[PDB]
Formats: C-alpha cells, structure tokens, sequence
RNA sequence: ACUGAACUCCUCACACCCAAUUGGACCAAUCUAUCACCCUAUAGAAGAACUAAUGUUAGUAUAAGUAACAUGAAAACAUUCU
C-alpha cells in the first residue's frame, strides 16, 4: 500500500537519522568563518552534527534567514538546513544575487521534488503511480520536468484543464502546509533499503553511487514523501509563491511503457511576476 | 512586500516585456475588426420605443463651427479611442426594468488593473478599458460583448446626452461653491468677505440637512442633455458635439443618444445596432456634415 | 485650484525663489553634486539642464552670456560652463543631470535628494541597479524571448 | 571611564581638583595581589619554619585533608549560595573570581570520591602564608539559567579534574582559605558548551574596508 | 470657544488610537547588497552614500588645496588619482588629484 | 519613583526537570527620563509590540520621529544584555512581547503670555519598557470566519434557557 | 445591589435530604481570650453552652483555643471546603448561642443571591412544551400550498 | 369580564419614607485613666467625622499633542553667494 510505503520509508528514513545522531562525540564545537561580502568575517562557534546554516543566518538576521537560500560551505552548494560536518567558510546565497546559477538550479530541482510528491498522492487507490525521475533540465527551457510512468490503464489518457487545475491546487496545498525539506547523505545501501520497490530509482540510485569515490546518496523529504535529487534544495515549500503544473507530454521512443513527462513552471515569493507576465511564462511552459 | 512589473527585469527584459505586450495589445485589437465575420448576435430592425448602444469618448477641446446663417456654434470634439461592448446582462438577470450593455473606453496598461479583471479580459480577449459604463438597452439592441462601437454610431443630426465628471475644484468655499454674495470690502466688515453669513435660524436648534457650506466642489459625474451633433469625422472617430462637455480635456465621457421627449423618436434613420464597416454597404465619407454646418471647402458664404 | 500650475511657489516671492534656484545651481555649477531638499533640487533640475542647452550656443552668443552671466552667482565658473560643462554634453542632447534620494535630513526629516551632473571625477553615487540577467525570472525571460526570435 | 588616568585628565579638564587627603584609618586587607612564586607544574622548608613559628601547631601531614574539607564545602556553598560561609573559606582575591559570574544561575555541583591521594606542592611566604595544593579529583558540574535550563555539562556524568588550588593565611584570626586556582597551560580545554557563539568582526566606519 | 464639558478617556483613545493616527508598518524596506545594512527602495542606502560623502569630502578638501583662495575654478576638467596610479592617455590636458589611500573597491 | 522593571530581570526559576518542555527567555529592559512626551512614545512603543526584533529595527531606523532612534538603542541595547546576560543564543530569535512607555519625572517652567497672564509649561519626560521573548512571534490573531461567528451564534441559541419559571 | 454582587442557583451538597441528611458543619474555632472584655460572652459561653451544644450534635469538632486574642472569632467550616469566619466580640450569652446555632443549621454555599427560590431537575413530567404540541397534524405531513 | 398600587389580605418580621425645628438611641478615629495585647473594654476629654463655600495648598487630567514658536543657501564647514 502507498500508506505502507510512507510508513516503511519514512520509519528507514527515521532510522537513518537515529544511526546518523548517535555517533556524535558529544556535542563537538566547530567554528565557520562567514565569509561573505557583507558582515566579513565572523566566526560561528557552533556544534558539529546539529548545526545547519540556517542556524547562522540566526544568529546574523532574520534578513539572512528569510532571503537566503543556499549557502556556499567551501565553494560548494549547500542546504540550507543541512547539517554541518567540519570547520570551513560560508556564503550565503539569494536569488538576487549577481550570478545566481545554483540558486536557480536548487529551486529547479526543488520545485521537481515538489510535483513529484504531489504527482504520487494524486491518483485514486487503483492506479499505480510510478516516478522515475527529474532530468536536469536548464532554467531557459522555461519549465521544469518530472517523468513519471504510470499504469497501462492509462495508457491511452491524456488529462484535461481541470485536471492539471486540480494538480496546482494541490501543489498549492503543499505550499500552503509550509513543509522543511529534511535531508540525509546516505550510503547506497540504506537508500536501496528505502527504494527497493521501484525499479527506476533502483537504477537510479545505482547511478548515483558510482557516479562519486564512495558510494554516498543524498536522500530528500519533503513531509512523508522520500525522494533522490542530484544537488541541493531550498530550505521550505513556502518560497515557492506562484505555481502551476502547465502540461503534460509523452516520450517518443516508448516502445516498453510510456515515460510520460510533467511540465512545470514556478517562481518564488521574491521573483513575483505580473498577472500577465506569468500568464505568457504560461504560455511558453507547455513544450 | 508589493511588487510590480519593472521591479525584478534587467535592462534586457524591459524593452522586450514593453513591446511584446503592447504588440500582444495591438493584436488583440486589430482582431475584433471583423465582428460580421463572427457569429454576431441577429440583426433586428429599429422599433418605435427600442433604446440603442452610447459611446465612450475622449474630450479632445473646443473648436468653432458657422452654420449658413452666420452663426457662431462651439463645437466639443470627441475622439472614440478603442470602445467595445464588454459584456451583455439581459432584464432577467439585471433585475431593472431594462436590459444592460457594460461597454467600455480607452485602452490602458495591462500591469495596472486587478487580477480579477484581467480574468475578465482575458476571457475576453481585449486589452482593459479604463473605463467601463452601462447602457440600458432592449433586447432589440444587443450586439455581441467585444464589438468595436465607431464614431458613426452617431449621425449629424442626432441629439445627444453626455455625461461626465466634471472639472475638480476640491474644498472650495462658499461665494465659488454656492454663488453666495459675500460681504462688502471695506464699511468695517472685520473677517467677512467671503464668509456664509447665517446658517438657519434660532428656533431651528439645529441646521437643516443640504445646507449649502464649503466642500469639495467638482469631481463628480453630471450630464448635459440635447446636444445636437453637426459633424462626425470617420477616419479619425470624431464626434462634433455642439456646445459644452462637462469635464476636462482628455476626460473620457459617455455618450448617449438623448432622453428629452422632444427628441424620442428620431431613430428611424440612424443605424440601430450600431454601424458596421464590415457590412460594407455604402462606405461612408471622410466626414459626415449637418445640413447646416458650412464645410471648409464649401465657397465663402453669401446671405442673398 | 491650480491645474496646470508647474512652477514650485518658494522662497519669500518668485524674486527670491529664483535666487534660491540661482544659488542651488551656482553650487551644482561648482561642485557637481548636491544635497539639497527634493523640491528644490527638481525644480533646479529644470534650470540645470535648460542652464546646460544655453551652454551649447556657445561662447560667443551674446545672448547666452548674458543667461549665464545672470544664472551663475560666481564668475569663476562661467568659462567652465563653456569650457567644460557643455563640450562634455555635446555628444547627448538630453538627460545632463542625474537624481536621487538621501536618507531623510536628521535636522527636520526634510525630504532630501542629490542631483549630479552626469560624467564626473567625483565617486559615484551608488546608483540603483536592475536586477541581473541571470536571475531565475530574467532566464525564464530570456527563453521567451529565445523562443519568439524562433517563430521568424 | 576606562582607568585612573582618565578620571585624572578629565579631572583636570573639568577643574574639579581633589587634594590627596590623609587619613589614619588605612584598609586592613587579607589577601595578595596573586601568587607570591607561580608554580609550573610538569626545598622550601625555610618558609615552612616560616610558617611554625607565627603558628607554633601545623602539621603539612594532616594539611592535605583540610585542603580537601576547605575546597569541597567551599564549592558546596555554590550549591546554596551561602556567601557567609564563604568569607570564612575562601580569600577575597577569590571570592569574585568564583562567585560573580555564577550570579544569577542555580549550579548544583556534587563532588564523588578522589582519585589520588590529594598533596601538598610548594609553600611560599603582613605574613601571608601560601600552600598549593595538588588535587585530582571526580565532580559533577550542571550550571543553568534564570530559567533553570541547562547550559554547561550533565548532572550525572562524573569528569576527573586537575587542581593546582592555592591557598593562602593571615599570619591572628585567619585560616586557610582558598585564595587562586592555578590553571597550566599544557591542560586540556575544559567541557564543550550546550549552545552556538556569534563572534563578530570588526564593526566598520564607512570610510574603512575589511581586510 | 470654550469646551462644554470633559472628554474622558474612552472617547479619547477611541480617538487616538484609531489606524488613522497609528504608524503604518511600511514595507519598501529591503537590505543592501554591498553593505547588508537594511536599506529602503527607491531611497540610496545611508552607509554607502556615507561612504561616497566622506570620500567627497576629502577629495573636496585637496581640490580645494590645489585651487587655493577663491574664484580659482579651473577651465580644465579633472580626474581623481590614488596613490599607484599613472595618469592615463586620455587624462593629458586635465588636471590631477592626488590622493593618499588606495583606489576603492567602488570607484571605477 | 518606582523602579520595578529593572528588578524583573532578577527572578531566578530553579532548575527544570526532563519532563518539561523548555522555557522561552524573558529580557526586561528600559530607559529612563527621556526627554519625549508618553503619548509621542506610545506610537512608537505600540508599532513594535508583537513583531520581530530584527522587523522591529528595520521598522525604527526609517521612522521620522525622534523616538524611533531611542527605541532603536533601548532595543540594540536588550538584544547585547540578550545574548551576553540572559542565554539567549540567536540574536534573531526575539520578540518584543511588551513595549510599553510611562511618564517620567517631569519638569515645571513659565510661559509668557500676552499680559500679565502666563502659563505653566511642563518639561516632558516618559520612560520606555520592554520585555523581549526569546521564541518566534506569535502569529498575528486571525479575523473570525463566517463559520466562527455561525457557531458563535448558534452556540448562543443552543445556550438558552426557559427564564422565570422553573 | 444584585448585578455588582455574584449569585448562583439554590443548589444543596450532595442532594443533602434525599437518602439521609448530613450535618454540613464539620469544626468550629472558637478563639477567646483569657483575660479581655472583647471575650467576655464568649467565655461565659464555654463555661456555660458549648458543651451542651458539643453534645447537641457530635458530628460537629469544636476547638477552643484560648489564646491572648485581642477581637474573639469563631470559625466555621463546612464539609465543602467553605470557611466562614465570624467575629463573637463583645456579644452576650444568648446572642453567640444564635449565631452558633445559626452557623450549625446552615451550610457551605456561599450568602450570595440567589436566582430561584426552587431547584427542580426533573421540572418536566407531562413533557416540556415545544411548538408542536398544540399542533394538529395534516394527511401526509403536508405543509400549506403543497399539493402532492 | 379581565388588567391595575407601596390600599387591603396572605407567610415570616416590624422602632425602620416629610422642610425649618425639636426629642431620643447609638457611634468612627485620637488622647488620658485603668484593663488589654494581631487592636480591645469601661469611663473621661476634644482642633472629634466634608460628594459642594467662582473654598486654600499640592498632584494630575480635559481643552490637546491643539494654538503658538524657531534655522537665508551651497560647500572643504577654509569659504562663497542671495
Ligand atoms: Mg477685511
Ligand atoms: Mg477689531
Ligand atoms: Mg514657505
Ligand atoms: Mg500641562
Ligand atoms: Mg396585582
Ligand atoms: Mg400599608
Ligand atoms: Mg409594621
Ligand atoms: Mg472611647
Ligand atoms: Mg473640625
Ligand atoms: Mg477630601
Ligand atoms: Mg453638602
Ligand atoms: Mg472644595
Ligand atoms: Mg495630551
Ligand atoms: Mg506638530
Ligand atoms: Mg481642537
Ligand atoms: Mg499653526
Ligand atoms: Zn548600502
């Protein structure tokens, strides 16, 4: 059952993060130079394990908690409600920033995640709905993806206005819910431990654990909802401001099942468009 | 935070976001322009007691016109700029004695008008008017919502209502305001010269409501009645209103064919839907002229 | 009622809000750039630029000489009006002065402002920036206008 | 002010000039300025008869047992700030060093049993006698807040701690009390702390950079 | 004219702490980029024009050093220097500022 | 003279037990005989009253009024003696819970008028209070639904009785 | 006055006379002085009355405290938890064996008003009235102007 | 016929609705005498009781944050200009 699946999954998901507390040294104090253009160098004397960057903005402002969104941990992206793990250096990134790319990319693959989790919770209990994955899809596209196989009943359907109308409520309810994104850099074998189930993201964890020197996968959550990405994320669902699931197309070479691709297209509370603007960033986001 | 529309573009976006929507605009426009080549709604003829479609204008300024007798006769000129019918709400749904024509004036930009109403013309699809004001009409007179409304609606001869809001003056006081007579200047007359002298009087314990004080003279809608038209310019939607508009210039008003009972049943010849270019029977000349109006053109009068 | 009355009334009388005017644009003549209250600075925004279009006449035109003999309470800085003022404007014909608000006067939170002339040694103001082009709504832009180049 | 210096100056510059005035009442102080001769951790039996004959009955093989009774029930006096009893045990050079910052906050340190036989190091000498005293024992520390939430180290977990404890006596109606408490500097850092520190950097004039 | 009677205190704050004399909470506030001092739209941010008006005034004080008395406004246009820098090929002919701090991360 | 408000910083809690949840901070801090008048302060004083203190400082350094400069110290001031004194360990995570301003000792001088006559002057001084909770603000109270008031009132109809009988 | 005063309905203890009745007055403390005239009545009425009272009801404790009491009290309570102190100074024999006997009779509510004089919990036996008795029904519960 | 009072009846309790005036029973607090001893008793005395004198003195309101008040301009705060 998929309320089994949150259940098991979740409960490996907790699992992993009980075995991954619990070898903490006692509460360990390293400290992280900001290293930014403003405030210049301050250190965080902060723990080891527990402490986020959030956590720093913090302790700076509430204008360096609500504006940024990733955080550069030694020229690397970076959550901002990840973890830290060693002493080392901080930016912190907007999305108004003068070379936003991974910032652009994070909210890219966050809003994927985001339709993901409310492709999965948005059929009724006789389909089977199958994700496989995101491509990386660059921002100038003008709409995220997210494939997704569904049951050979429907094979032969394609959704009408309303029902797409009736994915942005959704996808608004989850926005609404104001859901963190709770992160886990796994080893490959927990993370085959929670998607043994799925074929495709059996593959694609197998993917991504050959893909770095040690077998490490990063494991996302939004609320009940595990998911695999291939960078960071935003801190929360409530950046997210406008959204709409724009169209949905099918693949050409489906000869096994068809790989039916979602299209999306979202901007955040700070990037607000124009009711007409994004009415023709409407109009683009349908290819 | 509030946002707008100029805030989050680069300097490469903005001149692309400005003219894209204007040309999105122009389009959108320049597609009604076959209203017969639509599906209208069925032509009926003129009846006596039927009421028919106004206009929405701009108040361009004055001008003078001579009729053959020599007359001076000052002219309004109303430029139609971009009017449609928006939307059509039958007596049913009214709940008035009369069914309704919402028909609205002057094209305006799309980054300054609430969401909910650019659902509305986006359901239409039209650019939004700055204004929109409501005809009562019969059911003869019902033109499809998005019908371009001409200047030729209107004929030299017709008599005609406009109304608008008038010129803004703000707190004036009593002698601008009212009229009142004021005060002699010097005979002592310590602090009044312009002052209301008495209110009401002593038994009244109180002062009767509709007093005349100072307030806010201006600034609200009046209409004039029986304006005959002596011109209408086709080319450039022009109407040529004898006498005096109420409001400012480049004001928008709301022209409708008059209500006095001298002039009520005066339709019989004027196009009674609207006038239609794409019906394209006998296209009408530059400029459409009274009987009376002396043309620029016509030879130098003469009285014998 | 004053529609279509344009001219800020200041000063004492229009005699000594014209020296008022006369002295801010002295000053910008000399310094290049100017705090002053808001009102004050646009309207002698309107003189600066006008100051500027008789500084294109040139040297020689007597009628000029006279506008900038009157204009400039300082001598010194009528040969930098037609020395430096207006052959570092030839190539524009518009847009001479630049405007921006200060932070409020600590005095009597007057409504402050700067105008400079545009092009000068002087360290420049920090100027308010458009959002960059890399931003996720200028991308998103830029495939819109990727994709409606496309459609030729 | 920051010194004596600027009240001196501004002393000056105001015009208020205060004539030193002579009082025969001086202060009757009980302490040192710090350790007379600083011990470094990795002969002096003059100072001990030094001792013996303003005090004529003191015995260094029954000292270190004191040294124990003065140190615990000093630190007990933490447990329910009773200051009175801490003039009595402890000098007043220590006296703010141990007892000003724990205003405000309920500690409620517990000693449990040495580990080594606690000894006596050097003994260095109007007459101010000074014992230091080598302890390496087992407590417990939980300090809180005024909110009673914990800040510094768990109440059940005992931590073995070194104490280089100097003691000094008035040599008519003084004891041994505790008068510093030397830390060396090979030592390991003490307990890692519950919470996060900001640090900030140097606060700029708009004129300065940060380099 | 004289007050017929007292206004009491529930008439009073009904008419003192209405929203119409309350402040209103003003949202053009964003913060700085260059500084991260919260700044306010539309207004220049007051730790960086402080910066720029405290460099004026310095470069301000050595012009008028350079000039010396008044009425000695050059006819010659200008060019602020700092210190390691040559004059350029397009600085011939305008007369030169020397400074004593280095050129700034903001000046161009 | 009272002087109460200094002392509430005082207040020691003893220590709690594991089955509690934890306490937010509380931080009281004022200054006294500003050279402002209550009710000047009491715009200022009631506009921060439940928002955030980095909200409260961005709302105070773009204010006009002369108040706003002091608030702004007593609140940069409350959010030092916050974080060094009282174990606040974010200085992002504060609200003001009570700003409040009272009057302080006032002065009295003379003013001239027109004749013989004169008047009395008073030379103004206030006060300004604040209690800081660590925490994030509360949520602003939402405005009641049709659904609230419908229950509202038929919670009021079901609420009713027979009266004057038995 | 009745609105700046609370009230509550006549109520009882623990339906105080249905199954058998329980005297509400659990102690009283009498508190006199030895040597005073405040405690004169009162200590006539120890010498006298309180025993013969003691032994009229013994579900009632009495205290005699007897200490150097300046105004004399006594205190009852009552077996809800009430405590209604009253003063005994400088009252006669007969005046304190009325107030005793007063504070015996009554119980622990409070002396606040009270709204009715009655106290029914079953007031309705017939059934209470509702807007449809008195009403005839119609043939197929039909309603006016309905026709099928 | 009903309604309809402070009249009258009814259950319990009763000295318990007039101006000026007059008769009487008590009594707050204070001091004195003597008791008393978490605030009292019997007496004796007296600067012995304030919702009101355009009362006096002090405090703080209201009117009211109102009427009124104040700094020529730029700048290097050397200076210049009006
Ligand atoms: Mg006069
Ligand atoms: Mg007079
Ligand atoms: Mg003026
Ligand atoms: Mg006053
Ligand atoms: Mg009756
Ligand atoms: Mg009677
Ligand atoms: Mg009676
Ligand atoms: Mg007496
Ligand atoms: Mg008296
Ligand atoms: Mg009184
Ligand atoms: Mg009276
Ligand atoms: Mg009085
Ligand atoms: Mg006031
Ligand atoms: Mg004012
Ligand atoms: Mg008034
Ligand atoms: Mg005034
Ligand atoms: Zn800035």
């Amino acid at each position: 059952s998929p309320t089994e699946l949150t259940e098991m999954r979740n409960d490996l998901f907790n699992k992993e993060k009980a075995r991954q507390l619990s070898l903490t040294p006692r509460t360990e104090k390293i400290e992280v130079k900001h290293v930014g253009k403003t405030d210049p160098g301050t250190v965080f004397v902060m723990n080891k394990n527990i402490s986020t960057p959030y956590s720093c903005a913090m302790h700076l402002s509430e204008w360096y908690c609500r504006k940024s969104i990733l955080a550069l941990v030694d020229g690397q992206p970076w959550d901002m409600y990840k973890p830290l793990t060693k002493s080392c250096e901080i930016k912190f990134l907007t999305f108004k920033d003068c070379d936003p790319g991974e910032v652009n990319k994070a909210y890219w693959r966050s809003c994927a995640m985001m339709m993901g989790c409310v492709i999965e919770r948005a059929f009724k209990d006789e389909y089977m709905v199958n994700l496989v994955r995101a491509p990386e899809v660059p921002v100038i596209s003008g709409a995220f993806c997210y494939d997704v196989v569904l049951d050979s009943k429907l094979d032969e359907w394609m959704p009408t206005k309303e029902n797409l109308r009736s994915f942005t409520k959704d996808a608004h309810a989850l926005i609404y819910k104001d859901l963190p994104f709770e992160t886990l850099e796994v080893e490959a074998k927990v993370a085959l431990e929670i998607f043994q189930h799925s074929k495709y993201k059996v593959d694609f964890i197998e993917e991504k654990a050959s893909q770095n020197p040690e077998r490490i996968v990063k494991l996302h959550r939004i609320g009940d909802f595990i998911d695999v990405s291939e960078g960071p994320l935003i801190p929360r669902t409530s950046i997210c401001f406008q959204y709409e699931v724009s169209a949905v197309h099918n693949l050409q070479p489906t000869q096994p099942s068809l790989i039916r691709r979602f299209q999306g297209v979202s901007l955040p509370v700070h990037l607000r468009a124009h009711f007409t603007i994004w009415d023709k960033l409407l109009e683009r986001s349908r290819k | 935070s509030g946002t707008w529309w100029d805030e989050h573009l680069s300097e490469e976006n903005v001149p692309f976001i400005k003219q894209l929507v204007s040309d999105e605009d122009k389009a959108q426009l320049a597609s009604k322009l076959c209203p017969l080549k639509d599906e209208p709604w069925p032509i009926h003829p003129w009846e006596p007691g039927s009421f028919r479609v106004g206009l929405i204008a701009l108040k361009l300024g004055m001008m003078p016109l001579w009729t053959k007798d020599g007359q001076k006769h000052v002219v309004t000129l109303l430029q139609v700029q971009d009017c449609h019918v928006l939307k059509y709400t039958s007596k049913e749904n009214c709940n008035g004695k009369m069914a309704t024509l919402s028909v609205g004036g002057k094209t305006v930009s799309r980054f300054r008008k609430a969401t909910s109403i650019l659902e509305f013309y986006r359901e239409l699809g039209l650019p939004p008017k700055q204004t929109v004001k409501i005809f009562n009409i019969t059911d003869n007179a019902a033109i499809k919502p998005g019908t371009p409304l001409y200047a030729a609606h209107f004929r030299p001869g017709q008599y005609v209502d406009v109304t608008a809001k008038t010129i803004g003056k703000g707190f004036q006081g009593v002698m601008k305001r009212w009229g009142f007579k004021g005060q002699p200047a010097t005979h002592g007359q310590t602090k009044t010269h312009r002052r209301p002298g008495a209110v009401a009087t002593g038994d009244i314990g109180r002062v009767w409501p509709g007093t005349k004080m100072p307030g806010k003279m201006g600034n609200i809608y009046r209409t004039e009645y029986g304006l005959k038209v002596w011109r209408i310019n086709t080319k450039h939607n022009i109407i040529y209103v004898n006498g005096s508009v109420p409001g400012h210039k480049n004001c928008l008003v709301k022209v409708k064919d008059s209500k006095l009972p001298a002039y009520k049943d005066l339709g019989k010849n004027l196009p009674f839907p609207t006038y239609f270019p794409d019906g394209d029977e006998e296209e009408l000349p530059e400029d459409l002229y009274d009987e009376n109006v002396c043309q620029p053109g016509a030879p130098s009068i003469t009285f014998a | 009622i004053s529609h279509g009355r344009v001219f800020r009334r200041m000063g004492l009388g229009p005699e000594s809000r014209i020296h008022l005017l006369r002295n801010l644009l002295t000053g910008l003549v000399r310094h290049e750039r100017i705090e002053a209250p808001w009102a004050r600075v646009d309207e002698m925004r309107g003189y600066a630029e006008k100051l500027i279009d008789y500084g294109k006449l040139g040297d020689t035109n007597e009628r000029a000489m006279r506008m900038a003999d009157f204009w400039l309470t300082e001598k010194d800085l009528i040969p930098k009006l037609f020395q430096v003022l207006a052959p570092r404007y030839k190539d524009q014909t518009g847009g001479y002065t630049r405007m921006l608000q200060i932070p409020n006067r600590s005095l009597d939170r007057a409504k402050m402002a700067v105008i400079e002339y545009k092009g000068n040694c002087l360290p420049p103001l920090p100027l308010p920036r458009r959002d960059s082009h890399l931003t996720l709504l200028n991308q998103l832009l830029q495939g819109l206008r990727q994709d409606l180049r496309q459609s030729q | 002010f920051k010194t004596e210096k600027e009240f001196m100056q501004h002393a000056r510059k105001a015009g208020l000039v205060i004539p030193p005035e002579k009082s025969d009442r001086s202060i009757h102080l009980a302490c040192t300025a710090g350790i007379f001769d600083a011990y470094v951790p990795p002969a002096s039996q003059v100072s001990i008869r030094r001792i013996k004959d303003y005090d004529a009955n003191f015995k260094i093989k029954d000292f270190p047992e004191k040294a124990k009774d003065i140190f615990i029930e000093a630190h007990l006096c933490l447990n329910n700030s009773d200051h009175d009893r801490l003039h009595t045990l402890v000098t007043e050079h220590c006296f703010p060093d141990m007892t000003w910052d724990i205003k405000y906050k309920t500690v409620r340190w517990s000693f449990v049993e040495s580990l080594e036989p606690s000894h006596v190091v050097q003994v260095r000498c109007n007459v101010y006698g000074q014992i230091t005293v080598r302890m390496h024992t087992r407590q417990t520390l939980a300090i809180y807040d005024r909110f009673g939430r914990l800040m510094y180290g768990q109440e059940d977990v005992p931590k073995d701690v070194l104490e280089y404890v100097v003691f000094e006596k008035q040599l008519p109606y003084g004891s041994w009390r505790m008068h510093t408490k030397i830390v060396p500097p090979w030592a390991p850092p003490k307990q890692p702390i519950l919470k996060t520190v900001m640090i900030p950097g140097p606060q700029l004039k708009p004129e300065e950079e940060y380099e | 004219a004289a007050p017929k009677n007292r206004r009491t205190i529930e008439v009073n704050r009904c008419r003192r702490r209405n929203p119409q004399k309350l402040i209103k909470v003003k949202n053009n506030i964003d913060v700085c980029p260059e500084c991260g001092h919260l700044k306010q739209k539309h207004v220049l941010c007051a730790y960086c024009y402080e910066k720029v008006c405290k460099e004026t005034a310095e470069i301000r004080r050595q012009i008028g050093k350079q000039e010396g008395g008044p009425f000695k406004a050059p006819t010659i246009e200008t060019v602020v220097l700092y210190t390691g820098e040559t004059p350029s090929e397009q600085d011939q002919g305008k007369r030169i500022i020397e400074r004593d701090r280095k050129r700034p991360s903001w000046f161009t | 003279i009272s002087r109460k408000w200094e002392k509430k910083n005082k207040i020691v809690y003893p220590p709690q037990l594991p089955g509690e949840p934890r306490r937010p901070a509380e931080i009281y801090h004022c200054r006294r005989q500003i050279k402002y008048s209550k009710d000047k302060m009491w715009y200022l004083a009631k506009l921060i009253r439940g928002m955030s203190i980095d909200q409260a400082l961005a709302q105070l350094e773009f204010n006009d009024k002369k108040g706003a400069k002091i608030i702004k110290e007593v609140l940069l001031e409350a959010q030092d003696m916050a974080v060094r004194d009282h174990n606040v360990e974010f200085r992002s995570n504060l609200y003001i819970a009570e700003s409040t301003s009272g009057r302080g000792q006032c002065l009295k001088r003379i003013r001239y008028h027109g004749r013989g006559r004169f008047g009395i002057m008073e030379k103004v001084y206030c006060h300004y209070f604040v209690k800081l909770v660590e925490g994030p603000p509360p949520p602003p109270e939402p405005p009641k639904t049709a659904v609230a008031h419908a229950k509202e009132y038929i919670q009021q109809l079901r609420s009713r009785t027979i009266v004057h009988t038995l | 006055t009745a609105r700046g005063t609370p009230s509550r309905f006549l109520a009882s203890v623990l339906h105080n006379g249905l199954g058998r009745y329980v005297q509400q007055l659990q102690r009283l403390s009498f508190s006199v002085s030895r040597d005073g005239a405040s405690s004169r009545g009162a200590r006539e009425f120890v010498e006298r009355e309180v025993i013969d009272f003691a032994r009229r009801n013994p579900g009632v404790v009495i205290y005699v405290n007897s200490r150097p009491c300046c105004v004399p009290r006594v205190v009852a309570e009552y077996l809800n938890g009430a405590v209604r102190e009253e003063s005994i100074h400088c009252k006669s024999v007969e005046e304190i064996s009325t107030l005793v006997q007063k504070l015996a009779d009554q119980s622990g509510l409070d002396v606040i008003r009270i709204r009715k004089p009655f106290h029914t919990d079953n007031p309705s036996i017939q059934g209470q009235w509702h807007p449809f008795t008195n009403k005839p029904t119609t043939f197929r519960g039909l309603r006016p102007r309905e026709v099928q």
